[PDB]
Order: structure tokens, then C-alpha cells, then sequence
């Protein structure tokens, strides 16, 4: 509480410093947003097979976008960039991470132990060991404390919408983690209860529902088109009781903004 | 790495070996943490990753400065500023004489100042102990070894193999709470504050049960009134002896009304009611705080 206001102020400060270049995929000659979307979706499965935290998944995607913002990569090596990042995210956030042999196994021997270890070192060199990155996940939990009594269906749903945004670089790279986390919570709350972005959260973040509107329009479209999307590992993860089967909930037709 | 001359080994551990070194070109005296990776079949240890990320974000005069990271195919080296000794060696030298209160006050104020920065930057230390606290001849104290340190942007879950040595472990950890909080770090410093005063470890337990019982014998056995939810904790037992709280005149005899007040709030059973680093820094105890120089025996 004493430091709670300070942490949000610091993360808001850090999320700008840790932001990747928005149009990095344009200056990337052999890889595209589809490859990135396929990669991020695959890491969602990896997380579930190894029961990793949703923060581990959020950190990996940040590291990936940052590595790809400064490094040219061919499609053949894109999965090695993703494996080393997931391994690094797991080492940073998991109590104990899965061993390297297991990471080499979930790639079906596409790469070697040496390759994974060498890429880990390269990712760390390229990211200059700056691994404590603010995520949508991080801003969502700080926001949830402004919901007393709490609705775990709203929390699960915001977690899901927050995660959907990791798949599609276009348009979510143009939004900061705090802004997606705002849109996700409003859209989650509005879908379950009908209530909107609270005044306590307006005062905390300095974000009006109007300032969230560009992100929220995109997050609403993504939600409506989610059963139609090519990537479905997130919808499968959230139809489970763990997250109160929130992906099975029907999105609203209109937001009325 | 070619520019460093190893001078002396100044500590060991699982984390890596710490040395005293000299930069041959600038003359700068540094501390070097050697981390052997040819040995490490699993890559860069999670501790080295957690310590480098977090420390290189934590710039404060009461937090050790990380000057460089020499990352090679063979080994990993962390280059840090040098400080003359740890609080454990200083405490042992002062076991006969005693650390004068103005120096205890300076030291705890600075520890709390570094910790407040840690906490306001979403970082838990989780291993505060005298040897992890470094002092210098100019009068400063700084927090070191961020090996078990974690970013708490999302709550940090508890792990058995990555906790502080018993002696400075919080009762919540010992009773099996599912999560860490800033309060674990405050308890640790409270123990360290009483150790500086009484010239001995406040809770020197040989086991988790011996650790609890030593806490219970001093602060009284906690109950649902003192600590709501304590009887619902995994490692809690209703069969625990029910001791009464000892008077702080017996626990910390050479401590004043304010000193006794601040320590009682630092050693509160309930982590939600335990004083924060921010709050303690505003305590009347530090109204007259000065920066004295210690008596070092190098
Ligand atoms: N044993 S003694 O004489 O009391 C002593 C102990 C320790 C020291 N210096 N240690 C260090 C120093 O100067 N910078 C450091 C940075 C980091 C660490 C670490 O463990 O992570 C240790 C030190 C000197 C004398």
C-alpha cells in the first residue's frame, strides 16, 4: 500500500523503456506477424504442458518482440528465439523452470541443447539482461484490487482478453501494456456485470474511458472474432473451470461508448 | 577480464565465488562474483539472471552498485563496487565493546532506506542477514546478495529451497504461507536491529520448529486475535505451547521507548499490520539520526 502507488508509477515509467519498435516486422525480411502469431500460440500450449505462470508467457512475448526489434531472424530460427525466451522467462518467474532437455523435447529435436544455450546467451546479450519487464498481466492484478467484492469471472475474462492481445502484433504492439490491461478489465467487467471502468481506476491510471476507446475498439473486435481466429490455444486454456470457462461466454454486441 | 588482478577470496557460496580484485588500468578496487557456466549444464542460473536484471535497475547509495557484467562462453562475472566488511564481522568485533546506539540508528536508517527503494521498485530481497550487509570506512551500509531476490509485479509464491537462513525467517514462511510479501524483509531487519543492540542473534533456531518456538517464547504464541488466520496456516498446530509475550525491557535491555516501539512494529506477527520501510523511516526513533564512522579492524 505505502509502495503500491510508487510501483504503478515505476512500472508506467519502465513499460515505455521496455517497449519494442512498433513496425519492427516491416524491417524483418523473412518473418511476418503470422509466424509471430503461430509462435506466441505455440508458447501458450508450452505453458499449459509445463503448467507455467501466465506472467512467464507475458515476459517471453516481450523478450521476443524486443529481440526481433534489434535482430534479423530467418523463419527456420524463429522457434529457437521463442524457446530461449520462454526458458529465460521461466528462469526469471518460475519457482524453478523446466530443464533445457525438456525445452529441446517440446521442439521435437528441431534444435540442440547447445543451440538453446547459445541463443539464451544471445537473447541476454541483446536484451542487456533487462528481463524485469512490465506486462499486461502485472497492470491487470494492480487494477483488480479496485474491485471489492471481487468477481473472479471478471478477473479470468480480463486475463483471457489480455492474453488474446499477445497473438496479434497488429494492432497490439501500438498499445502500451497498461492501456491493454485497462481495455481488458473494462471489456471483462462490462461483459459480466455491465459495470464500466471505475473512477478509482480513472484516478489511479489517469485514463478516461475515452483514452481507452482506440484499444477497446480493437480488443472488442478481437473478442467477437476469437472463435474465427487461426490461433485457438488461448480459447482452449480458458474454457477450463480454472478460469470459470470465460472463453465460452458470448461477447457483447455493442459497447455503447 | 584480462584487466583484473585477483587479490583475495572474500566469500563463497552456491551462487558463485566472490573475490577482491584490482582493475590494472584504472586502479579501481572491485568485488568479482565468478559464476562457472561450463559446469552449469542448464545455462545461466536463475539467480544470476534475477540478481543482474533487478540490481542493474536498483541505483541507490544503500544498495550495492553493479559496475559490469563480463559474459563469456566459458564463465559469467559480475563486477561490483568494493566495501571493506560485512555486518557479521563488524558485529563479532563489537561483541565485547558494543556498537554505540548512534551507529545502530545510522545503520538501520540506511538499511530501511535501501529496502524502501527495493520495495517501491517492486523488488523483494528474501535473504537479509548480517553477512549480506556490507559496510565501509566512510560510514555507509549497503544491501548485497540479490541471489534469491524477486520482482513482485505479480505475487511471489513460496519455495522451500529459496528462503533466508532460519535465523531471519518470518513466522508466515515458517507456518507455510503460499506467498511472500515486503513484510519478510522487514522481519529480517527487525532481527538484525535487535542483534546490533543485544550483541547476539534474537532467534538462533536449529530447525523450523526450534525457530518458531524461539519466536513464540519471546513475542508470545500468536492466536486468531493477534494474527487472524494463523490457526488456518498449513504448518500451524493447535498443540503448540501457548507462551506469553516477554517484556521488551528483558528482550532488548539497552533500548529506549522509541527503539522498543519501532522493533515491536517490525516484529509484528501479522504481515498486513507489520510496519513498512516507508513508515519506519518516519518513526520518532530516527528524529536525531547522524552518520557516524565505525571502528574497523581490516
Ligand atoms: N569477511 S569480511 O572481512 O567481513 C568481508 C566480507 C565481504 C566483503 N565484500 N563483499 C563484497 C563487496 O565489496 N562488494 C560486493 C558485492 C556483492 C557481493 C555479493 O555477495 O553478492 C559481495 C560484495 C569484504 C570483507
Amino acid at each position: 500500500p505505502d509502495y503500491h502507488e510508487d510501483i504503478h508509477t515505476y512500472l508506467r515509467e519502465m513499460e515505455v523503456k521496455c517497449k519494442p519498435k512498433v513496425g519492427y516486422m516491416k524491417k524483418q525480411p523473412d518473418i511476418t506477424n503470422s509466424m509471430r502469431a503461430i509462435l506466441v500460440d505455440w508458447l501458450v500450449e508450452v505453458g499449459e504442458e509445463y503448467k507455467l505462470q501466465n506472467e512467464t508467457l507475458h515476459l517471453a512475448v516481450n523478450y521476443i518482440d524486443r529481440f526481433l526489434s534489434s535482430m534479423s531472424v530467418l523463419r527456420g530460427k524463429l522457434q529457437l528465439v521463442g524457446t530461449a525466451a520462454m526458458l529465460l522467462a521461466s528462469k526469471f518467474e518460475e519457482i524453478y523452470p523446466p530443464e533445457v532437455a525438456e525445452f529441446v523435447y517440446i521442439t521435437d529435436d528441431t534444435y540442440t541443447k547447445k543451440q538453446v544455450l547459445r541463443m539464451e546467451h544471445l537473447v541476454l546479450k541483446v536484451l542487456t539482461f533487462d528481463l524485469a519487464a512490465p506486462t499486461v498481466n502485472q497492470f491487470l492484478t494492480q487494477y483488480f484490487l479496485h474491485q471489492q467484492p471481487a468477481n473472479c469471472k471478471v478477473e479470468s475474462l480480463a486475463m483471457f482478453l489480455g492474453e488474446l492481445s499477445l497473438i496479434d502484433a497488429d494492432p497490439y504492439l501500438k498499445y502500451l501494456p497498461s492501456v491493454i490491461a485497462g481495455a481488458a478489465f473494462h471489456l471483462a467487467l462490462y461483459t459480466v456485470t455491465g459495470q464500466s471502468w471505475p473512477e478509482s481506476l480513472i484516478r489511479k491510471t489517469g485514463y478516461t474511458l475515452e483514452s481507452l476507446k482506440p484499444c477497446l475498439m480493437d480488443l472488442h473486435q478481437t473478442y467477437l472474432k476469437a472463435p474465427q481466429h487461426a490461433q485457438q490455444s488461448i480459447r482452449e486454456k480458458y474454457k477450463n473451470s480454472k478460469y470459470h470457462g470465460v472463453s465460452l461466454l458470448n461477447p457483447p454486441e455493442t459497447l455503447n461508448l | 577480464m584480462e584487466n583484473f588482478q585477483k587479490v583475495e577470496k572474500i566469500g563463497e557460496g552456491t551462487y558463485g565465488v566472490v573475490y577482491k580484485a584490482r582493475n590494472k588500468l584504472t586502479g579501481e578496487v572491485v568485488a568479482l562474483k565468478k559464476i562457472r557456466l561450463d559446469t552449469e549444464t542448464e545455462g545461466v542460473p536463475s539467480t544470476a539472471i534475477r540478481e543482474i536484471s533487478l540490481l542493474k535497475e536498483l541505483n541507490h547509495p544503500n544498495i550495492v552498485k553493479l559496475l559490469d557484467v563480463i559474459h563469456t562462453e566459458n564463465k559469467l562475472y559480475l563486477v561490483f563496487e568494493f566495501l571493506h566488511q560485512d555486518l557479521k564481522k563488524f558485529m563479532d568485533a563489537s561483541a565485547l565493546t558494543g556498537i554505540p546506539l548512534p551507529l545502530i540508528k545510522s545503520y538501520l536508517f540506511q538499511l530501511l532506506q535501501g529496502l524502501a527503494f527495493c520495495h517501491s521498485h517492486r523488488v523483494l530481497h528474501r535473504d537479509l542477514k548480517p553477512q549480506n550487509l556490507l559496510i565501509n570506512t566512510e560510514g555507509a551500509i549497503k544491501l548485497a546478495d540479490f541471489g534469491l531476490a524477486r520482482a513482485f509485479g505479480v505475487p511471489v509464491r513460496t519455495y522451500t529451497h529459496e528462503v533466508v537462513t532460519l535465523w531471519y525467517r518470518a513466522p508466515e514462511i515458517l507456518l507455510g504461507c503460499k506467498y511472500y510479501s515486503t513484510a519478510v524483509d522487514i522481519w529480517s531487519l527487525g532481527c538484525i536491529f535487535a542483534e546490533m543492540v543485544t550483541r547476539r542473534a534474537l532467534f538462533p533456531g536449529d530447525s523450523e520448529i526450534d525457530q518458531l518456538f524461539r519466536i513464540f517464547r519471546t513475542l508470545g504464541t500468536p492466536d486468531e486475535v493477534v494474527w487472524p488466520g494463523v490457526t488456518s496456516m498449513p504448518d500451524y498446530k493447535p498443540s503448540f505451547p501457548k507462551w506469553a509475550r516477554q517484556d521488551f525491557s528483558k528482550v532488548v535491555p539497552p533500548l529506549d521507548e522509541d527503539g522498543r516501539s519501532l522493533l515491536s512494529q517490525m516484529l509484528h506477527y501479522d504481515p498486513n499490520k507489520r510496519i513498512s520501510a516507508k513508515a519506519a523511516l518516519a518513526h520518532p526513533f530516527f528524529q536525531d539520526v547522524t552518520k557516524p564512522v565505525p571502528h574497523l579492524r581490516l
